[PDB]
């Protein structure tokens, strides 16, 4: 996982040393950010099917052509199974809030995910527009902090620049 | 022994006790033990020097050391007349200087290293700050240290696998709502009745849906088995009597542009509470 | 008098002994002038003020049936 | 490679659920006792090579069989050699304390060192008593009970970074047993 | 195999070396408890046909794929098959409770059951949901008074739960 | 130079992607230990002809042996040569102070440190004893902070522990 | 009156003895397990309105010449008195357990309350029915083990903080006989 | 004993009502407190010989005048009971360390100080004078921590101004 300890310990042992000075100081930050990134993780924990409902329905009213036949929302089993990544991804980004790092991110959503959408046919402009709703219905101090908004919504721009 | 103040702090122990480098030696009884030292070497006349371990060396003693020591006090004697020195008199911080020996009063000689300041009897390093203190009566130096002087030769048999490696006991962290409603599920089924479903947890809303279609409670209860014959004409009462309410005034509230919807449909299954019932607080029967 | 008390032993002496705590209660109320004896209000909204609380204060000295009790004589 | 946020991440990935409220107990009093876990970290550092020569020294002058002619720590490289392997050995250990998790000493350092030694004609025994001097150094390195060195620490309870440190070191030996 | 009071003494041989009496009051101590070890493993081979039986219904209502017709708790064969390794490894993790280490239970029961679930194909992950479920019932099912002395037996249950994350990873 | 931010961005650029949210979080630390390792530095750089004179001494008065014919300090050339040396190396540490990491130690002082010394005939011990000196003079309060202290004796063990 | 850390103060006073580390170990003790004796007073003064009307209702109905006329509980005023004082001694109970020491009991409210109800024709056999019924409610609902009302705890023990209010039960038991 | 338990009870108790969630939450400030505040209690309790020993000198080095003939320390068992009264204050302070208040100190020193001190001559600025000696003395890291060092010179500073 892609986080502050994992990346300076790999370094340490690519270089085959032992744990200096800089790699202690670089973990006080993750001590420092911590306050900041746990209480936005809570938050998006206590809260997420809410947030899960409220972007499903941004990207079919972005996109109504989604429920011609043909298409890829057809029934409501296509409509389940996209409520249902939609909530993987805000569960990965749970996920990353908590690690310190887009490692969650990396290996469970992004890793492999283009050539699944083109494959099954599944256009990643609406995968991305609900992420897009999602950064852009957060107020500053109305559903989190200051600090934890700018670490919520830098994770959804890393989803957002990922999946275009 | 008595009190440090009744005559001042001249006597011996008591102007000892005015300092407060080594409350130990008070705290326990080895201020006993080295008397008995002075007496069975004939310390006395000869001008001798002493090393003494302040507190917090003290209290940095290994347990499986300090076991030891309350142990076997044949170890306890040997390690403090390791402490008391004859081999160059009563010598002050500016005669330690190079690398020699001591002599103890009954221990093998032990090597010491003077560099300045920095002075180290072995195991140990000798704090400048409170230190070269000479007592004209009974003549002898005192030298206050940060660590017991521990030879090799007395800690062989001490190990930190007779004993002492730390473990700190993991516990538990359950809640009484939870373990109330599992324990229902211990009890056999014809006797449990419906309590004998109550280890399911709910599950996000999504996996009750088409491909998983995971069952909640409320479907292994004969609260969703009931189709009666008989009806309410919902025509007899008087107007003014029957009451209706939908759950919302609104198109798209209703139903949203998907069929995600929470109130028309087969969707209205689809939501993240509602997986679990607290219907099994009735009865077993 | 487990209120005005200060130390813990003044407290336990009222405690043990109830006519010290009737007279420490008193003693403290001539000392400081808070009694009724020595009260003078300053407006005439202020004096209906205290004849409100000393309506309900007489009213304790009859009965519960509004027999007049013997105290206040 | 998982740390101490990992292991609560991959706990609740089999879940499918989201962390947060019960499972965030745990972090929060990591990331309060962190300043204790990198002050235990730079104890034992700053302290390796004094630690991997006494262990080994140790372990030859306890079984002085190692040292005779067709032991396994007899010429010149095999003892390069165990230096080396009681090193590694530490340092992975010191990995697994920094992360909070021994999942890094599982994979890169246990995983197929039983069978290593085997093929070496490596004793195992040997190994066992080297691995539990260093444990006995860790500890007493941890706690400021050293005797032939103090440190500076602000005044405080560690023992839970004792008793983990020591629940890595009996873990290696085990792999090995 | 070993029992708690053998792993001392296989680790005292090692060192050729006598039981110094801080590891003889740590086994005094254990001794000590001992009543209500024994009262934690009576309450679990008490209701063990319970535990198992709840645990299954519960795991089939929330994946019912594994009895879908092609599932891998489909048939009678395959479904007797899956009633009673939770059975086993139930009687292991007694097995290990009454003992207080988990030798036999890395011995006779998780050892090689990895590779055994992987040849058969039959998914590890929903074993795993399992022994959970096994775990919280029995959990539950331990802290009751019913009849004993009132006392607290926190450090019991807490090794009881860790005999079942031990199993529940190792099959994974 | 091994430091913080050097660390992440050669580990970005080995796997070639973009700053993330762990590189960043690792400088917040930086941000958080520089101000007591600059204080460190400072106080170094203040008074360091007095514990250069004082390392120096500590090493002949341990080994008295070095200034007898055929050994490294025989006249006054190899003692001089000794204290450069010696300053050499707290100039090192000044700068390892400053950094943040274990660079400039590691390749002005202790790569190829040991040929040298070997070559030249110079024991290791002595170029020890006093940098051991140098650590065990190091009081909490009086001659800097609390953390200038551990950031100080962090370097100085590190140093300790390259030459032996 | 006093508290559980005055209490060993005045016994030190006593002999001009040090606190020390041997008589922490009872302190450090009372402080590890704060949080259950605050779950535990917050159980009782939940439903110490229920327990009033629970205790008295069941002194009434084992003995009706308490409502019978002439009876100590046979007015209205009388009744309320006595409602009165179901309140008062569960009060200055859950005092005490909250300060961890019967201090603030037996100097406040049980100091001279005999004489009182000598005085007064109080019944003593009816009283202390009052007070047992009370003292098996707060066994009760510490424990968790009420028929109708079960509270949301932390899992654990809490037998000890039932011992402790059942020695001041009977504590006020013994004062009032 | 004023302490934090018996502040909120009394307050509840005067007004006749059951322990509410103030009262519940006054004592939870004692459990984080008395880290702190009980970490000096050991502390001066083990190393109770030397602080006495140190302030009852430096009362007769302020005011060398107490040892003449007709003053309060004119002969050897007058200086006994004074050192006797450092060591009862000291306990004082000890006991207030443990109680969390200023209990024993306003129920066995304070009370009724003011009468004897002036009937039976004894001056009050040389009892201030050894309080304020160990008051100064108190060294930060080594002595104590740091809120246990605060935690004890707000206790020795109430006993300066309550006695001046
Ligand atoms: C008369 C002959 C008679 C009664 C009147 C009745 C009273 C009684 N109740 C108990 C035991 C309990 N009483 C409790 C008080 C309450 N129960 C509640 O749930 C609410 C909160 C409150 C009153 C509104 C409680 C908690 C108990 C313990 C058990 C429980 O779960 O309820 C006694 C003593 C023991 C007994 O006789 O049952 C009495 C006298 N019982 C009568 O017999
Ligand atoms: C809840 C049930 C889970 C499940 C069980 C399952 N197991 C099998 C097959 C076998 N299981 C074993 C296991 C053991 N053998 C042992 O001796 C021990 C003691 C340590 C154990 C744990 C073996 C040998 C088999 C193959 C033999 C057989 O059962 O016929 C099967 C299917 C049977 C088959 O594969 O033909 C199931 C269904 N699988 C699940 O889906 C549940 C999660
Ligand atoms: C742990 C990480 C993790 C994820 C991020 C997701 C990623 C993911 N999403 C889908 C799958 C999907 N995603 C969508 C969603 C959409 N298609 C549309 O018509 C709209 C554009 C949009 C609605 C929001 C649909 C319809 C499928 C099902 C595709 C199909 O079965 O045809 C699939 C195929 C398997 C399946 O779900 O059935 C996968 C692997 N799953 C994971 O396990
Ligand atoms: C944890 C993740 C999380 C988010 C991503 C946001 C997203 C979000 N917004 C709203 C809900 C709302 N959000 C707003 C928006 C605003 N209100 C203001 O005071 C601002 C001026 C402005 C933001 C710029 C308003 C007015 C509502 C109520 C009406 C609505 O449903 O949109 C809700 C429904 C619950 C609620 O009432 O808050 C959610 C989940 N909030 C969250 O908790
Ligand atoms: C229970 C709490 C507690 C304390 C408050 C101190 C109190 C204390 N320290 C010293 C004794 C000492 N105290 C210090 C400390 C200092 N000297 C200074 O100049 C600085 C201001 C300060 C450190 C920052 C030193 C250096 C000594 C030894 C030499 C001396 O007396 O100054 C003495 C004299 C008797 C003795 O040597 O022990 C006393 C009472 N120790 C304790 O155990
Ligand atoms: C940023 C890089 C970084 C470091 C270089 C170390 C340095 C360090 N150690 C501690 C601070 C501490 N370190 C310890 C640990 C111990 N104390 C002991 O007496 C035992 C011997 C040992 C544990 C067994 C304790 C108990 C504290 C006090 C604060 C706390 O408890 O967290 C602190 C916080 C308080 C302070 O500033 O002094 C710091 C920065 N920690 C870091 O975060
Ligand atoms: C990533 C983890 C990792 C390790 C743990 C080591 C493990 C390891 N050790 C050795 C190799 C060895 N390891 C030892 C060590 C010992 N033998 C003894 O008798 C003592 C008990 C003990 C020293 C304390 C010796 C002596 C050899 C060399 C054997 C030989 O030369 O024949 C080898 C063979 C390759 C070689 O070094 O030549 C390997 C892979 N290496 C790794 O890469
Ligand atoms: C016959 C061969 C033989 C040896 C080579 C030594 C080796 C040795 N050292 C220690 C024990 C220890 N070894 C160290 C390590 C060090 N201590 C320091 O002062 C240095 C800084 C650092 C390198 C020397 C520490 C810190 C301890 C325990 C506590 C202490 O001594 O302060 C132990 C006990 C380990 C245990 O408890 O099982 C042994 C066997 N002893 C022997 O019997
Ligand atoms: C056949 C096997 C067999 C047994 C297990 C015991 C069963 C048993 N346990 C206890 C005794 C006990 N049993 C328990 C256990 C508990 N109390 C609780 O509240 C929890 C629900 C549970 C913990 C899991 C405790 C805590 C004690 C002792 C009471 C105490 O230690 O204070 C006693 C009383 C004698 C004694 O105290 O030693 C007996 C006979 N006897 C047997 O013959
Ligand atoms: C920028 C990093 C940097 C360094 C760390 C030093 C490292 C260093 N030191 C010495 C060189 C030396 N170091 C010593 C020191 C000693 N020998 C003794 O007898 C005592 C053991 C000890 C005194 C402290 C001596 C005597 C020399 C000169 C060796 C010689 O010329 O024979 C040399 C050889 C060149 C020379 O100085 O003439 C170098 C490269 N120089 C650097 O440029
Ligand atoms: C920037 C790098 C730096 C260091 C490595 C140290 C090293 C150091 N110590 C001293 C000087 C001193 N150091 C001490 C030592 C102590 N005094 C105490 O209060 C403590 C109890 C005890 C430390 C444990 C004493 C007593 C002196 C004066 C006597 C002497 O020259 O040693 C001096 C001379 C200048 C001075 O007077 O301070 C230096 C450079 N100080 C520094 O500024
Ligand atoms: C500070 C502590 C404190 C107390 C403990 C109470 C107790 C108490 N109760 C009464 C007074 C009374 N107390 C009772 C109570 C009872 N009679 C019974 O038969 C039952 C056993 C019991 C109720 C459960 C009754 C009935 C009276 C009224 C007597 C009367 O009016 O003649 C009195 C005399 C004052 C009065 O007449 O009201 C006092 C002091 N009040 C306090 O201030
Ligand atoms: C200001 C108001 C205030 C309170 C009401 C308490 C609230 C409270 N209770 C407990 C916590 C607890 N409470 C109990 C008590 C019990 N559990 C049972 O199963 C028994 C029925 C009952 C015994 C009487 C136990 C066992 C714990 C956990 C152990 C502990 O924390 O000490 C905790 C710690 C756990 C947590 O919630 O984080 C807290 C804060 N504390 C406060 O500050
Ligand atoms: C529990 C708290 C407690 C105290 C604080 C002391 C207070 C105190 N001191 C003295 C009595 C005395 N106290 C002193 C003390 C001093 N004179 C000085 O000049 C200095 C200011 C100081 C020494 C440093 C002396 C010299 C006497 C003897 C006076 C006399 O006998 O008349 C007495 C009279 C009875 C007696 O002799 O003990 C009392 C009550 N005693 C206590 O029980």
């Amino acid at each position: 996982m892609k986080s502050v300890i994992t990346t300076v310990v790999s370094a340490a042992d690519a270089a085959g040393r032992f744990p200096s000075n800089s790699d202690l100081e670089s973990i006080q930050g993750n001590i420092q950010r911590s306050a900041a990134r746990l209480e936005a993780a809570e938050k998006l924990a206590g809260n997420h099917e809410a947030v899960v409902k409220e972007a499903g329905d941004a990207c079919f009213a972005k996109y109504a052509y989604l429920k011609n036949p043909g298409e890829a929302g057809e029934n409501q089993e296509k409509i389940n199974k996209c409520y249902r990544d939609v909530d993987h991804y805000m569960r990965l980004v749970n996920y990353c809030l908590v690690v310190g790092g887009t490692g969650p991110l990396d290996e469970w959503g992004i890793a492999g995910a283009r050539e699944v959408y083109r494959t099954l046919n599944l256009p990643t402009s609406a995968y991305v527009a609900s992420i897009a709703y999602t950064r852009d219905r957060l107020c500053v101090p109305r559903d989190m902090s200051a600090q934890a908004g700018v670490e919520f919504s830098a994770y959804l721009d890393y989803l957002i620049n990922a999946l275009s | 022994a008595a009190k440090p103040y009744e005559s001042g702090y001249i006597a011996e122990d008591d102007f000892w006790r005015g300092r407060g480098i080594a409350a130990w030696v008070y705290a326990t009884g080895a201020n006993k033990v080295i008397a008995q030292i002075v007496k069975d070497f004939n310390l006395t006349d000869k001008k001798f020097m002493v090393f003494i371990p302040n507190d917090g060396a003290f209290a940095r003693l290994s347990p499986q050391l300090r076991k030891a020591m309350m142990e076997d006090s044949r170890l306890v004697y040997d390690m403090l007349a390791g402490h008391i020195f004859t081999s160059k008199g009563s010598a002050m911080l500016k005669d330690l200087q190079g690398a020699g020996y001591l002599q103890p009063a009954y221990g093998e000689a032990i090597g010491y290293v003077g560099t300045g300041r920095v002075i180290k009897i072995g195991n140990a390093q000798v704090i400048p700050e409170s230190s070269d203190i000479l007592r004209k009566n009974l003549g002898f130096s005192a030298h206050t240290l940060d660590t017991f002087i521990v030879p090799k030769a007395l800690t062989k048999k001490v190990s930190i696998e007779a004993g002492f490696s730390p473990v700190t006991p993991a516990k538990y962290v359950s809640t009484t709502k939870a373990d109330l409603r599992y324990v229902g599920a211990t009890k056999p089924a014809a006797v449990g009745g419906r309590r004998a479903m109550n280890l399911m947890k709910q599950q996000p809303f999504w996996m009750y849906g088409p491909p998983y279609n995971a069952v909640t409670q409320d479907e292994y209860e004969p609260i969703s088995a009931a189709a009666p014959k008989a009806f309410v004409d919902y025509q007899i009462f008087a107007p003014g009597t029957v009451k209706v309410s939908p759950d919302s005034v609104n198109a798209n509230e209703l139903n949203p542009v998907s069929g995600m919807s929470k109130y028309i449909g087969k969707t209205q299954k689809l939501v993240g509470d509602q997986g679990i019932s607290d219907r099994s607080d009735k009865l077993p029967m | 008098a487990l209120i005005l008390a200060q130390n813990d032993h003044q407290e336990k002496q009222y405690i043990k002994y109830p006519k010290l705590a009737a007279a420490a209660l008193m003693a403290s109320t001539e000392v400081t002038r808070a009694c009724q004896r020595y009260a003078v209000p300053e407006s005439i909204e202020e004096e209906f003020l205290a004849a409100s609380v000393d309506k309900v204060n007489k009213m304790r000295g009859t009965t519960a049936s509004g027999v007049y009790k013997s105290s206040c004589v | 490679m998982l740390d101490a946020f990992s292991r609560v991440v991959v706990n609740s990935d089999a879940k499918a659920a989201y962390v947060g409220g019960s499972d965030l107990q745990a972090l929060k009093s990591f990331i309060a006792d962190g300043n204790k876990r990198l002050d235990a970290v730079n104890s034992i550092v700053s302290n390796a090579s004094c630690m991997v020569s006494d262990a080994v020294s140790g372990m030859i002058c306890e079984n002085p069989g190692l040292i005779s002619p067709g032991g396994n720590c007899y010429t010149n490289r095999r003892m390069a050699a165990c230096l080396r392997d009681g090193e590694i050995i530490l340092r992975y250990v010191s990995y697994a304390l920094l992360a909070g998790d021994a999942s890094v000493l599982e994979d890169r350092c246990l995983n197929g060192l039983k069978e290593t030694y085997i093929a070496l004609g490596v004793p195992t025994n040997s190994s066992i008593r080297a691995v539990s001097i260093m444990k006995a150094q860790a500890v007493a390195f941890i706690t400021n009970t050293a005797t032939e060195r103090k440190m500076s620490f602000a005044a405080g309870d560690c023992t839970s970074l004792a008793s983990e440190v020591a629940s890595y070191f009996d873990r290696v030996g085990a792999a090995i047993s | 195999m070993l029992d708690a009071f053998a792993k001392v003494v296989a680790q005292a041989d090692a060192r050729g070396e006598f039981l110094s009496n801080t590891q003889i009051d740590a086994l005094s101590k254990m001794v000590k408890e001992g009543n209500q070890r024994l009262d934690i493993v009576n309450k679990v081979t008490s209701n063990a046909s319970a535990i198992v039986t709840n645990s299954a219904r519960a795991l089939f209502a929330e994946q019912p794929q594994l009895i879908q017709p092609g599932g891998n708790a489909y048939t009678s064969r395959r479904m007797a098959a899956c009633l009673r390794d939770m059975e086993i490894v139930l009687r292991y993790v007694s097995y290990a409770m009454i003992a207080g280490d988990s030798s036999v239970l890395d011995d006779r029961c998780l050892n090689g059951l990895r590779e055994t679930y992987q040849a058969l194909g039959t998914p590890g992950s929903s074993v795993a949901v399992a022994i959970q479920k096994m775990k919280d019932a029995s959990v539950a099912l331990a802290n009751d008074t019913t009849g004993t002395p009132i006392g607290d037996c926190s450090s019991l249950v807490a090794e009881l739960a860790g005999y079942f994350d031990r199993a529940a990873v190792s099959v994974v």
